[PDB]
């Protein structure tokens, strides 16, 4: 869509205002290289005419040699500066673009990060942002040099010949035309190139994370064909992107190589008398021929470079399409909440016709009406897939909701995310350990915690009994996806996190998952004690033990169809008693 | 530098196009140099001839030379880019499948030595960088050198002193300048390869764990560490730019040196005659134009420092020896499987204690066995010994009274069905998440087993076509548990190892699934690890493991009597 491309180019160009001083210096330095090229050509042409035509011995020519040497040194110095000045323009912009993206990934949450594979986020942050460098470093300064330097060259040739100057401008207008018709599809070709790379990178890391399942079912031969297909789609996109660059560069070299030929042919013929129109009614000099022949490649250099860096701009437009979409899509809440509750006392949760929706838009939990007074603890009970973990993901600010869900009378949309999360700690379902060591994971809430308070969490969550089994004790690395630990051993490390920092709201999503009948009792007596210190909501399936929790919410198909205390519900029949009936057999 | 030898052998499978992309590079440079060299002499020779020497001086042959060299320059460069890039990106294909082929043979323990985000860097990013070896490290070097020889030999007819002077400046530059910048940029290329893989690891770990890091306020303090890697990464990118800037400056200064020397030296005389005539412009324009042969060589050895660093990373991965090997002896999959274990002991890598200490049980074909025990007592370590995840140490596992190490891998996978404790939901579709086991099943078979396990609402809307995992619909904890049961049910292997299959399911669904497993797994050997004492009266034996060793063994009725 050509309308989308202009939106991306407006977005790309807005990000270059950080390094405006860098781009302006490079434009100036590129223009100075234009003057130094003309000065170098004039001295070399003047020297050659003196030695060949007028036959002065070299011992007389020292001023033109000295000035030519000085021009070469100035040429090299400006080249050295312009390369470094160009890089700083690209680096500071790329560092700022990446910061904006990482800022929105902090606010996105797990629900919005799961909308793209983790290997496809990585290529969005690494490859797609790093591939806008040549758009800022090299292309933006070149648009001015593509107009200034070629005109500067030709003005220096009109005094010599008006025809040799017309030869360059004779072939010049075709170059901008062919650069655009060839590159009309170069931005979409790059967009599909980064789409195939993101698909290949996300596909690989998905098979790498689940490579244990692949080994179990013997998918060694099948997954090599899937990588071969993903890597071949990517190869054909890359060759499609590259073929435009080779075609565009070949066309621009065709006119550059043609123009040098005519300048050589026209001057070579003029000296022989077959042509007379070019010169200003005066004999053609050898210096004029050499000046226009040395400057013929340099008239198109600023134009060949623009064509070279034009496809660097198309690489940035293709790389910015997936970026701008991520920036465009709203997160779990329309506007970043700024309100924050003050007291650290237990919060009150109040729902009124609450609907919880996925990032795509599917409703996960139906109309939820409930009230949880401050300090009270509730239990979520129901069938699998009935929206119990969705409610706990809404209370954490991970999911967008439609109705009303007020914390201490404040809508959860309006609460400041960073401030709200400091009053909330919970154990997720299938919990993960992001840190390196086992101590680093238990101390995630506050790394600088006293050894006594670290020990209390380890003892409470029954983590201290298997510490001798570990080689480094509590400092042993847990590995990638907690491979060093068992499922039940990693579960108790997750429980240790939630009990270390007291908070206003404690959520629990099957906190005793994959624990035997004994280690579960050790954990539940810690969580039963920890559930009385603040407002608590626990999603469990051990219907038998919970004879003291303040209220039970039996959830079915996204709706709380039965709320009450365990005493009456166990004897009132209905969904809870039947659900408990299949238990305890 | 010697690490590139395994990858220079891949040049052989495309030796025709890769060598053609070098011949066309020499042809382009010879035509590019010839165009300026011939044009420069043509003007000077024409100027000396003047109007009087119109007929004597042949002005048609040089006029065709500049036109012919202008088309060879543009046509040659276009094709040498097409040929060299087309062949380079097909060598890149084999390099990526060959690298990926090594990951699964060393899955459970070999892959634990690496971090997943840094392995994603090697296969996807480091392979691409190592592929730069021919395009910009080899083709520029040998293409330039041949052009140096041809230009020097060609000019040697005119004058020996001038030819080796221009050749000496050019050939000396080619041999001692790239190594000088390689030694200068070798350290930067190692830091630039190391930090790109470090940032990708710290980013994917930061993104994947964003649920916990957000709740406990570690997102900002882990992003700060992530940002510090980028700062170092950007400095390595900056130091590379300093070398690129300085490399171009020196070539332009060396570019000046020959032009000045040719101007000065050729003035004295070309060919032994004091009046060179037009021959002065022949050497000056050759020196002015022949440097574009040394243009790609400038940064070639700055690519080399980063290519070698990548070559080390892939050579590290592809040279790992998997600790589990399989014979090539084809065998037919049995229909009934009974396994015996006798004093099987296993120590995990880089550990001192033993995860398994003398497990010994004999499971007859058709028996259903329940394994109980505390958490961390070796239950899921046992079930991976049966899968040949690792090799037991001074122990023995036999399938059907034959060693488990004597089974072909293709036949081993068909004799065992596993429900892992940690189910994985792949990014693929619902159909493709179930075609891992029984690839030949039809969509009716897939849709049938989905309703059997209770996932009838996965067939709603898109259904089988619907995308799952990251980038699609995510499944709940109980739905992921019943998707792994649907995979094992489709596999239909004689021996079935269930690792707490009814974990995270409520009372009603668990009974609904356990009843389903009772009829589906009938006449099949089942080793079902559980933590729930409910419904064990249907099991022939009960195993109670404590600290990696079997404590009690017998029928549920027997175990209750003995307390
Ligand atoms: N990759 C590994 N490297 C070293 N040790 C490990 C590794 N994986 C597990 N262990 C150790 O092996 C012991 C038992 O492992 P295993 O996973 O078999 O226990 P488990 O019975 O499955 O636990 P659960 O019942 O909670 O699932 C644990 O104490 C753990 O520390
Ligand atoms: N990202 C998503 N997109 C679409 N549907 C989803 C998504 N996440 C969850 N669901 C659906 O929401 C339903 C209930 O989700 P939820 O996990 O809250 O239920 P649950 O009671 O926690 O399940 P379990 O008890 O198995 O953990 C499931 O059927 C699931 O398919
Ligand atoms: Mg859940
Ligand atoms: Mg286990």
């Amino acid at each position: 869509n050509k309308s989308r491309q202009k939106e991306l180019t407006r977005w790309l160009k807005q990000q270059s205002v950080i390094s405006q001083r860098w781009l302006n210096i490079s434009r100036l330095l590129g223009f100075v290289s234009g003057i130094l090229i003309i000065a170098q050509a004039w001295f070399m042409a003047r020297i050659l005419q003196h030695m060949i035509m007028e036959n002065i011995p070299r011992e007389a020519l020292l001023l033109p040699f000295t000035l030519l040497v000085l021009t070469f040194v100035l040429r090299a110095w400006v080249v050295w500066l312009r390369e470094r000045v160009g890089y700083h323009a690209g680096q500071h912009i790329r560092f700022a673009i990446r910061r904006q993206v990482l800022d929105r990934l902090q606010q996105a949450g797990p629900a919005w990060i799961q909308g793209k594979p983790a290997g496809s986020w990585a290529t969005l942050v690494l490859e797609q942002i790093d591939d806008m460098h040549d758009y800022y470093a090299r292309y933006l300064p070149q648009m001015a040099l593509a107009v200034s330097v070629p005109l500067l060259i030709v003005v220096a040739i009109f005094p010599s010949n008006w025809a040799a100057a017309l030869i360059l401008l004779g072939t010049a207008p075709l170059i901008p035309l062919f650069m655009a018709l060839v590159g009309m599809g170069a931005a979409d070709a790059n967009r599909r190139n980064f789409l195939a790379l993101a698909r290949l990178s996300g596909h690989f890391l998905d098979r790498l994370r689940g490579m244990e399942t692949l080994r179990i079912f013997g998918r060694g031969e099948a997954e090599i064909e899937s990588i071969r297909s993903a890597s071949e789609d990517f190869r054909q996109r890359t060759m499609e992107v590259l073929r435009l660059a080779f075609l565009s560069s070949g066309i621009l070299e065709f006119f550059t190589s043609l123009s040098i030929a005519l300048v050589a042919v026209y001057f070579g013929f003029s000296y022989l008398g077959e042509l007379d129109f070019g010169h200003y009614d005066t004999g053609v000099t050898l210096a004029a021929g050499f000046l226009a022949l040395i400057l013929a490649p340099e008239f198109f250099q600023p134009l060949r470079d623009l064509g070279t860096f034009y496809h660097a701009k198309a690489q940035a437009v293709g790389a910015a399409d997936s970026l701008k979409t991520f920036m465009e899509t709203p997160l779990a809440h329309p506007q970043r909440g700024e309100a924050e509750l003050a007291s650290t006392d237990p919060v009150t949760i109040e729902a009124e016709e609450l609907f919880i929706t996925s990032p795509e838009g599917k409703t996960l939990a139906g109309p939820l009406n409930f009230t949880l007074p401050a300090g009270q603890r509730a239990v979520l009970v129901g069938r699998s897939g009935s929206g119990k973990s969705s409610l706990l993901n809404a209370l954490s600010g991970f999911l967008s909701y439609q109705g009303s869900l007020r914390i201490n009378g404040i809508e959860l949309r309006d609460l400041s995310p960073e401030s709200w999360r400091k009053h909330l700690s919970w154990v997720g379902q299938n919990p993960q350990l992001p840190a390196a060591t086992l101590r680093d994971n238990v101390l995630l809430a506050r790394p600088d915690a006293s050894e006594q308070e670290l020990q209390a969490a380890l003892d409470n969550a029954w983590v201290s009994e298997f510490l001798p089994l570990l080689p480094q004790g509590v400092d042993t690395p847990v590995g990638d996806q907690a491979a060093r630990l068992s499922v039940g051993q990693a579960q108790r490390v997750a429980v240790a996190r939630a009990l270390l920092n007291p908070c206003s709201l404690l959520l629990l999503d099957e906190p005793a998952a994959s624990l035997d009948a004994h280690s579960e009792q050790r954990v539940m007596e810690a969580l039963n004690a920890a559930s009385l210190r603040q407002t608590t909501l626990m999603v469990t399936h051990q219907l038998e033990d919970l004879a003291d929790w303040d209220v039970i919410w039996v959830m079915q198909d996204g709706r709380i169809i039965e709320q009450g205390r365990y005493a009456e519900l166990s004897v009132a029949g209905g969904p809870f008693a039947t659900l408990l009936a299949h238990r305890q057999e | 530098m010697r690490a590139l030898l395994p990858y220079l052998a891949l040049y052989k499978r495309h030796k025709w196009m890769l060598s053609l992309g070098i011949v066309l590079a020499i042809v382009t440079l010879l035509a590019s140099i010839g165009l300026l060299t011939l044009s420069g002499w043509f003007l000077s020779a024409s100027a000396v001839a003047g109007v009087a020497g119109l007929y004597s001086f042949n002005y048609m042959l040089p006029a065709a030379g500049v036109r012919g060299a202008a088309i060879t320059r543009t046509a040659g460069r276009y094709f040498e880019r097409l040929v060299s890039h087309d062949a380079t990106f097909r060598v890149l294909q084999h390099l990526r499948i060959y690298t990926f082929s090594k990951l699964l043979p060393l899955s459970p323990a070999g892959l634990a030595r690496y971090r997943q985000g840094e392995l994603l860097n090697r296969v996807v990013a480091d392979v691409d960088t190592l592929d730069h070896l021919y395009l910009r490290v080899i083709s520029p070097l040998v293409g330039a050198f041949v052009v140096i020889m041809v230009v020097t030999i060609g000019l040697s007819f005119l004058d020996f002193t001038l030819a080796f002077t221009l050749g000496g400046i050019m050939l000396l530059t080619l041999f001692l300048m790239p190594p000088l910048f390689y030694r200068a940029g070798k350290s930067t290329g190692q830091n630039l390869t190391h930090l790109r893989g470090q940032y990708r690891q710290q980013l994917t770990a930061w993104l994947q764990g964003q649920a916990e890091l957000t709740i406990f306020g570690a997102s900002d303090r882990y992003r700060t560490q992530l940002e510090n890697t980028e700062i170092q990464w950007l400095e390595a990118q900056r130091r590379q730019s300093e070398l690129t800037a300085l490399s171009q400056a020196i070539m332009l200064l060396i570019g000046a040196l020959a032009v000045i020397l040719m101007l000065w030296m050729a003035s004295g005389g070309v060919g032994g005659n004091a009046q060179p005539g037009a021959l002065i412009a022949l050497f000056v324009f050759c020196a002015l134009a022949a440097f574009e042969a040394l243009a790609p060589v400038t940064g070639a050895f700055q690519h080399l420092g980063q290519v070698i660093a990548s070559a080390v990373r892939i050579s590290d991965l592809t040279d790992q020896k998997p600790e589990v090997t399989f014979p090539d002896t084809q065998t037919r999959v049995a229909d009934r499987v009974s396994l015996t274990l006798r004093d099987v002991q296993f120590t995990y890598p880089e550990q001192s204690q033993q995860a398994l200490k003398g497990i010994s049980l004999q499971v007859n074909a058709g028996e259903h066995i329940a394994i109980l025990g505390r958490t961390g007592c070796g239950k899921s370590t046992l079930l991976q010994q049966l899968t040949r995840a690792w090799d037991p140490q001074q122990g023995e596992i036999l399938l059907n009274d034959s060693p488990i190490a004597s089974l072909n891998e293709a036949a081993l996978r068909q004799t065992i069905s596993v429900v892992p404790q940690r189910v994985h939901l792949f990014s693929a579709t619902l159909r493709d998440n179930l075609l891992l086991a029984s690839p030949g099943s039809s969509d009716e078979a897939l849709s049938e087993i989905l309703r059997r396990v209770g996932l009838e609402k996965l067939l709603e809307d898109a259904g089988l076509n619907s995308w799952l995992g990251e980038g699609g619909r995510q499944l709940s904890g109980g739905e992921l548990r019943r998707l792994a049961i649907a995979r094992a049910l489709l596999h239909d292997a004689p021996l079935v190892l269930l690792d707490q299959p009814t974990e995270g399911l409520d009372a009603t669904t668990e009974s609904q699934i356990l009843e389903l497993l009772a009829e589906m797994m009938r006449e099949k050997t089942v080793l079902m690890v559980t933590h729930r004492l409910r419904g064990l009266s249907r099991f022939q034996q009960i195993i109670v493991m404590d600290n990696g060793q079997i404590i009690e063994q017998g029928t549920h009725a027997e175990l209750l009597a003995r307390q």
